[PDB]
This record gives structure tokens, sequence and C-alpha cells, in this order.
């Protein structure tokens, strides 16, 4: 049984580092942070007996 | 009694230093000079405790 389904959102401040290696030669760890506001969608139900 | 202590360190570096400079310069007799220089620097740090 659907109870109900409703929209949550947050931000969240991700950091990730990734080798960017341009001309296959000069390769360097960048370290950077992104703000992101991740939105997801819950649907809540219940079970009755039929 | 009974004691146990148990510590674990762990450190991690990396410093990546990359340096390119480039220099074109063209130099008629006393009618035309032409000079460029670039220069690039490039340094990163990244240190990593536990
Ligand atoms: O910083 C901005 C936000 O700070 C809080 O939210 C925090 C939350 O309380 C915390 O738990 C986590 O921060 C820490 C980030 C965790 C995810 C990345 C973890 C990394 C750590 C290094 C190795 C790779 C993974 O999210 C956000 C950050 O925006 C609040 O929502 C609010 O003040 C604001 O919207």
């Amino acid at each position: 049984v659907h109870l109900l389904s409703q929209t949550h959102e947050e931000g969240y401040s991700r950091l990730e580092c990734k080798k960017k290696c341009t001309l296959k030669i000069f390769c360097k760890t960048v370290c950077e942070d992104v703000f992101r506001v991740a939105k997801a969608e819950f649907r809540a139900y219940w079970c009755v007996a039929a | 009694q009974e004691d146990h202590v148990r510590s674990s360190f762990l450190l991690d570096n990396q410093n990546s230093q990359n340096t390119v400079t480039a220099s074109a310069g063209i130099a008629f007799l006393n009618i035309v000079n032409f000079k460029v220089e670039t220069d690039y620097i490039s340094q990163t740090s990244l240190t990593k405790d536990y």
C-alpha cells in the first residue's frame, strides 16, 4: 500500500582527488571539492493483509 | 587485570613540481628584434595522515 512519496534535498561537499596527465608527461594529482545539492525521492509503503 | 593498547599511525606525502621555460629570440642586424619567453610552474603537495 503506497503510504507516501516525498522528495528530500541536501547540500554536501564531496572531496575527490584525480590524477591529471597532460601530454602524458605532466602528471599531477589535483584534489577538488564539489558542493552538490543531492536530491532523492523516497517512496514509503506498508504491507496490509490481502 | 588485562590491558591491550594498539596504536597505528600512517603518514603519506607526495610533492610534484614541474617547471618549463621556453625562450625564442630572433635578432637581425638592427632592423627587427623579437623576443618571446614563456614560463610555467606547477607545484602540488598532498599529505594524508591516519
Ligand atoms: O559544508 C557545507 C554543508 O555542511 C553541512 O553538511 C555537511 C555534512 O554535515 C557532512 O557530513 C559532509 O561533509 C563531509 C563530506 C563527506 C563526503 C566526502 C568524504 C571524503 C573524505 C576524504 C576521502 C574521500 C571522501 O557533507 C556536508 C558538507 O557539504 C550542512 O549540510 C551545512 O552546513 C552545509 O550544507
